[PDB]
């Protein structure tokens, strides 16, 4: 009956799921457990160097929060 | 990680553009009354495999007089371009994040057209051009009509990004804003893909079908992110994957359910349906989205 | 250089993806055994080119509705898009529409 | 050792390939060629086997002649034949392609297709039912699994 | 079937249009004159094939009013039944093979099911799916077996929905109306003089039926 | 009497131009023919398990012939070349000569299986019911010469399939 | 409802004697369908019914997996049914 449709287009659903959640995934790994940073406009893209300028292991993600003001 | 990303990108968008092949027989037979490939394979599942593996076999059928430089660039550009419309689409993160996303699809597309051009051409053979040519003007003829309802619809997007289209469609969807253009993008789309009722026309020619097909699956997930805008929860991206997913094999579904269904149209009949009811409709809701957020005070955001 | 690296990728798996599929069947041995002219398909492409530049024209529209200018700008975009749809109204009355 | 099975799989695996999704064209000539479309019908469906329906004649791997091949006909037949890639095959449908049958004493009449194409399978009938062509287009691909292509290249 | 056809076009305009025909003449006149009646009855089976017993029915009559004899009534009925089931196949087959030709091919399926069934009516009947050789000059060969007329109604009484699913893919869909409406219009006295006939004449509003 | 297929008149108020301008713009028909297929996707299709599952057939149906014998053991055929005379297309071809007992039997006995049209004229030209063209039709060959079926070949045919050949003959005798 | 055909789906799991012989008769037959069997053939050949399922598929045969001298797992055709059984299966009676 119609239902034996299901597993094929079951495949097809799987191969498109892989891409999207991949890169998610991969931003994740890539930018310590957050989200990738966008930077369109280049102000925030100074923030990202500004970032990666205080950070001082050359990495924009690795925040320095309030406990480095002393 | 770059390399795993763009992998894990290309080989999933190929795996289902071979098993799109098979859904497509089991879809249509079923609509006629009869089975897909239920043979080959537990329930068809190893039909496009073996579709694959013989056509990869069969000896390939050189013109012995061609220009063997365009008859061998053709299929890569078909292939490449078809590739590359895949990287700028937010699902619910690109893989690419561009601020003109869309101009850049759009370009991709307007390119698309050179490997027809070039197939006709070094085909040798007065038939297979004339009907490259008519091809190509239906092509260009439709894309015009695809630019000005895609500004059109980007109207209240304010920019060109895709990633923004999530963030304009959390609370509604572009459909109930602009339904009018939604159907004449779905028809345009069937018609610059070569699909019914607008279809007038072994390793290379699998090279084509498979960037045909991914054109498909990509128009349809352009399709679905432009106008069915899924919720995107930033701390869980694959609920957003699912529905997006979702809606894209149901669009896909209705291009085959739309195969199924119809006659084809005669090539001045699609031809004046676009320059004679679909330009002038088009023109008057541009006009219309242009005029509409001024009016009501709901200009978007960024610029 | 991240889009650079997308496409070398993307045309180097189309390339050595469309050469095995040329060469596999070529390993084995086998056998190994104009004027008309249609002024039509000019015109429509002339046709397509013409509103393409004039779509070009249209394509800055998303930015240009943040002017402080809105009244002008409304103008000017209405203008343009009266000018394309009297380009197609003249292209039609004058038999240029027809096959 | 080693060597006879890897290119016995490997032949086996291309066999399989083959035979699994057969592309035919079809010269529907006479009234054989409306039973060849009832095995397409829904009851027979010849697309649940891999045989997909109306394959054009430069990606066919099966020519199915069915009907009368007439003296008018055979240079068109023999043409398209030649045309065809070379992993092919012809089968004879009824008796009009089979051996000339209810017109075999005429004078504009081929006595048989195998004057022309050389023939792999020969259904007989006039015309043959759905079911007995789907039965030869199986046997055709039991015919193809029997062959063995990489076996007798690696012991020549 | 098989067509030779040369068109000159000015255009996509066709200018003019020479068919040639004769890739399957295969001499069933002059193979006639060697085979007796009986013998040559078989021949009409296969001249047009889509519409068998109509032919036979042609040919039996012609040899009914040479011989100056006539069929019992029971053998007119089944005639004429088994000529309107022709009927029905051809016109199936006519209808559904204009849709695929130009591009709809979902019908096809769904009345060549029908179509099967119709075979299985001239099989059981005859013992030959198409090419039944049913209707000789004299009458009919057998006579209908014991459960023939009830599966021709219960058949028949379910047929007016599959037209009527036809004519809703078909019928008021513009695109078919576009392919096929003020195409090939002939009028009534071209249509006369060419020689045209059965629902050539009548589309054009000619009330002829023989 | 007569009917008009396309005799029809649009109604021109205002309502009915209305109901038109909406069909063309929205694609109601269009709508329509699409529900129509999805409605026949979402039902059991007319396929059957080939070869596991067979069309249906009926004890009239013509199919590879054979030749038969009596309960006795010998062949009916006497060689009275009817089925010959018969024949359309003069696919049988008979040699007869007295038998060893003066029985009267065929020495030659040939069906061109490729110039058969399969009509069953030669089963019911025969007074004995000796040829018969049975329920066998699948038989398709690899060779030309495997349809060129000689005495043995027939009487092999008509010993292999006696069994479902009687049984037809016995079910449909009463119509002939 | 929707339960109800799970539950037919697991019946017809299980009425092929397990798994083994359900994905047997699936990579064999493409079709899991259990029917009342009819008869044994002298060849090894199995014939069910079903009176419920349409014309045509309402009977059919599972093949032998050797019949006179070749293996017959895979290599099946509709030759292999001796007259009888054949006379049966083509529905030319109603009398097994
Ligand atoms: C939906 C999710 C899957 C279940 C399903 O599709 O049921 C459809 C089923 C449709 O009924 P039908 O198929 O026309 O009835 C035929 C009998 O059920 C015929 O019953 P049957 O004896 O042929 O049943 C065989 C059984 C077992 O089938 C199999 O194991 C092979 C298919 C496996 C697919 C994986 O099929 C199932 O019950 C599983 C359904 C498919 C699940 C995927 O009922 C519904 O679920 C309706 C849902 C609402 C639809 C809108
Ligand atoms: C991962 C690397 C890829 C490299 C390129 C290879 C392409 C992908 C390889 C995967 C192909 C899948 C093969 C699966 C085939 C099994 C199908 C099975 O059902 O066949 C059965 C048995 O068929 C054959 O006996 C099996 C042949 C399968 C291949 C044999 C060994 C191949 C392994 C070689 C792999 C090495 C690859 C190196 C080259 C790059 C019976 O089917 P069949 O009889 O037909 O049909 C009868 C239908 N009935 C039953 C209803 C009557
Ligand atoms: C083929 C397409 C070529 C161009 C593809 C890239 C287009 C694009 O918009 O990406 C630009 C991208 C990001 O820009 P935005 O999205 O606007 O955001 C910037 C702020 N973060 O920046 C770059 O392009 C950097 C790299 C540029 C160098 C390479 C550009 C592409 C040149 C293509 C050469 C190949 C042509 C060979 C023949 C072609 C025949 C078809
Ligand atoms: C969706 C996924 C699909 C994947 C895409 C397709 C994958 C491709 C897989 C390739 C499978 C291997 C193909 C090998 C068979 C090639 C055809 C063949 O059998 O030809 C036999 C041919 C006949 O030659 P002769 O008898 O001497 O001359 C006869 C003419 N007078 O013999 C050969 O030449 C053998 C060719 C070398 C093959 C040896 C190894 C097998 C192939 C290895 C894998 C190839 C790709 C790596
Ligand atoms: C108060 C403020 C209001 C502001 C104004 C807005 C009001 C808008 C009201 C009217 C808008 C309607 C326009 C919709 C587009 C109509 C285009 C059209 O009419 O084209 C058709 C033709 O369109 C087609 O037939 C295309 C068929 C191609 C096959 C597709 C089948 C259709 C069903 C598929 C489903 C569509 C799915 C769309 C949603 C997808 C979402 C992504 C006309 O053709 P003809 O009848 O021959 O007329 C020519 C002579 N006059
Ligand atoms: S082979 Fe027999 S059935 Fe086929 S067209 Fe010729 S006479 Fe008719
Ligand atoms: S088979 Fe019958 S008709 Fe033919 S020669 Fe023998 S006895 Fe006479
Ligand atoms: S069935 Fe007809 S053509 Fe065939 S042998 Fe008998 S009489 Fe001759």
């Amino acid at each position: 009956m119609w239902f034996e449709i299901l597993p094929g287009i079951a495949v097809m659903a799987a191969c498109l799921f892989i891409p999207g959640m991949a890169t998610a995934h991969i931003h994740k790994f890539t930018n310590g457990g957050k989200e990738k940073r966008v930077a369109h406009f280049s102000y925030q893209w100074n923030l990202m160097e500004r970032d990666r300028r205080i950070s001082g292991v050359n990495r924009y993600h690795v925040t320095k929060g309030l406990e480095n003001i002393d | 990680m770059f390399m795993i990303n763009i992998l894990s990108l290309i080989i999933p968008i190929l795996l289902a553009v071979a098993f799109l092949t098979l859904v497509e027989r089991k879809v249509l037979g079923y609509m006629q009354l009869r089975k897909g490939p239920n043979v080959v394979g537990p329930y068809g599942l190893l039909q496009p495999i073996a579709d694959a593996l013989k056509l990869f076999t069969k000896e390939p059928l050189r013109p012995a007089t061609s220009s063997i430089s365009m008859f061998i660039i053709a299929p890569i550009l078909a292939l490449s371009l078809a590739l590359t419309m895949w990287v700028p689409l937010p699902m619910p993160y690109p893989l690419i994040n561009m601020n003109l996303g869309v101009l850049f699809m759009l370009a991709m597309s307007s390119l698309a057209v050179y490997s027809i051009l070039w197939s006709g051409w070094a085909s040798n053979s007065k038939y297979a051009l004339i009907g490259a040519l008519r091809a190509v003007a239906q092509t260009i003829s439709y894309e015009v009509t695809l630019a000005i309802i895609l500004l059109s619809v980007l109207l209240m997007n304010g920019s060109y990004t895709l990633s923004t289209l999530i963030t304009t469609q959390e609370h509604i969807w572009m459909i109930f804003t602009s339904w009018p253009l939604a159907m004449m993008w779905f028809i345009s789309t069937l018609a610059e893909t070569n699909r019914a009722p607008f279809d007038l026309t072994a390793g290379p020619f699998a090279m084509f079908f498979m960037a045909e097909y991914a054109n498909i699956i990509m128009m349809n997930a352009f399709t679905a992110i432009l106008f069915l805008g899924a919720s995107h929860d930033p701390h869980t991206p694959e609920l957003y994957t699912i529905n997006f997913v979702l809606k894209t094999l149901a669009l896909t579904i209705t291009f085959l359910w739309i195969r199924a269904s119809y006659p084809r149209f005669r090539y001045d009949q699609l031809m004046h349906l676009l320059w004679k009811s679909f330009l002038p409709l088009t023109l008057a809701l541009c006009m219309w989205h242009i005029s509409l957020p001024i009016m009501t005070a709901s200009i978007p955001p960024q610029s | 250089m991240n889009i650079m690296l997308t496409l070398l990728t993307n045309v180097t798996l189309a390339s050595l993806l469309v050469l095995i599929a040329f060469w596999l069947p070529q390993l084995n041995a086998y056998s190994e055994k104009r004027l008309p002219f249609s002024m039509k398909f000019f015109l429509v492409a002339i046709t397509f080119l013409l509103f393409d530049l004039e779509i070009a024209l249209l394509l800055p529209l998303p930015w240009a509705s943040q002017t402080n200018n809105l009244k002008t700008m409304l103008t000017m975009a209405l203008f343009l898009l009266i000018l394309l749809a009297a380009s197609l109204a003249y292209e039609w009355t004058q038999k240029g529409l027809e096959w | 050792s080693r060597g006879e099975y890897v290119v016995a799989k490997l032949d086996d695996l291309v066999n399989w390939a083959r035979r699994s999704s057969l592309w035919p064209m079809t010269f529907g000539l006479a009234c054989c060629a409306v039973e060849m479309m009832h095995m397409a019908a829904p009851r027979y469906d010849m697309d649940r086997f891999g045989v997909v329906f109306r394959a054009s004649p430069r990606q066919s791997d099966v020519m199915i002649v069915a009907g009368t091949l007439t003296n008018k006909m055979a240079p068109a037949l023999r043409k398209v034949y030649d045309q065809m890639p070379e992993p092919r095959y012809v089968v004879s449908m009824g008796s009009c392609a089979n051996g000339g049958g209810y017109y075999h004493y005429s004078y504009s009449v081929v006595r048989g297709c195998d004057r022309i194409v050389p023939v792999d399978i020969y259904v007989p009938g006039c015309p043959p039912t759905a079911e007995a062509l789907l039965y030869g287009i199986l046997q055709l691909q039991r015919k193809i699994k029997r062959e063995k292509r990489l076996r007798i290249w690696y012991r020549r | 079937g098989v067509l030779r056809l040369v068109m000159e076009l000015s255009g996509e305009m066709v200018r003019k249009c020479d068919p040639h025909i004769g890739l399957l003449h295969r001499g069933t006149e002059k193979l006639i004159e060697y085979k007796t009646y009986l013998q040559a009855l078989p021949y009409f089976d296969r001249l047009d094939y889509v519409s068998m017993m109509c032919n036979e029915q042609a040919y039996s009559l012609a040899v009914e009013k040479l011989l100056n004899i006539q069929p019992p009534p029971r053998a007119q009925w089944i005639r004429v039944l088994f000529g309107e089931i022709t009927r029905l196949l051809n016109h199936i087959m006519a209808v559904t093979t204009h849709a695929l030709d130009i591009g709809a091919m979902t019908p096809f399926f769904w009345m060549f099911e029908e179509r099967e069934k119709m075979f299985e009516f001239y099989e059981r009947v005859s013992g030959a799916r198409m090419h039944a050789a049913y209707i000789r000059p004299g009458g009919v060969h057998q006579d209908l077996p014991l459960g023939l007329l009830d599966d021709i109604y219960e058949f028949s009484k379910n047929f007016s929905f599959r037209i009527d699913e036809l004519e809703e893919m078909l019928t008021n869909n513009r695109i078919w109306r576009n392919r096929t409406v003020d195409i090939g219009v002939v009028t009534a006295e071209d249509a006369l003089n060419y020689g045209f006939s059965g629902v050539m004449l009548r589309g054009s509003g000619i009330q002829w039926d023989l | 009497t007569y009917k008009f297929v396309n005799m029809r008149e649009p109604s021109m108020d205002m309502k009915s131009v209305t109901d038109r301008a909406a069909q063309t713009l929205l694609w109601t028909e269009l709508v329509r023919g699409l529900g129509m297929t999805l409605s026949y996707l979402f039902r059991e299709p007319a396929t059957i398990n080939y070869p596991f599952e067979k069309g249906p057939l009926s004890p009239r149906f013509r199919g590879e012939h054979a030749l038969r014998r009596y309960p006795s053991g010998e062949e009916r055929c006497i060689a009275c070349k009817l089925c010959e005379a018969v024949c359309p297309a003069q696919a049988i071809t008979i040699e007869a000569e007295p038998r060893a007992d003066g029985s009267r039997r065929t020495t030659r006995y040939d069906i061109d299986m490729t110039k058969c049209i399969y009509c069953g004229f030669c089963q019911e030209a025969c007074p004995v019911d000796a040829i018969v063209e049975g329920p066998n039709f699948e038989f398709s060959t690899e060779t030309h010469e495997e349809l060129l079926y000689n005495k043995e070949k027939l009487l092999n045919n008509g010993d292999k399939w006696e069994a479902e050949i009687a049984a037809n003959i016995q079910a449909d005798y009463l119509y002939r | 409802e929707l339960v109800q055909v799970l539950r037919r789906g697991l019946q017809q799991v299980s009425g092929h004697g397990g798994l083994r012989g359900y994905l047997r008769v699936l990579f064999r037959a493409n079709d899991v369908r259990v029917g009342t069997l009819v008869g044994e053939d002298k060849y090894g050949n199995k014939y069910y019914e079903d009176n419920k399922q349409f014309f045509g598929r309402h009977r059919w045969v599972i093949y032998t997996t050797e019949m006179n001298g070749r293996d017959t797992f895979w290599d099946v055709d509709g030759s292999m049914v001796p007259p009888e059984w054949h006379r049966w299966l083509h529905c030319m009676t109603d009398d097994p």
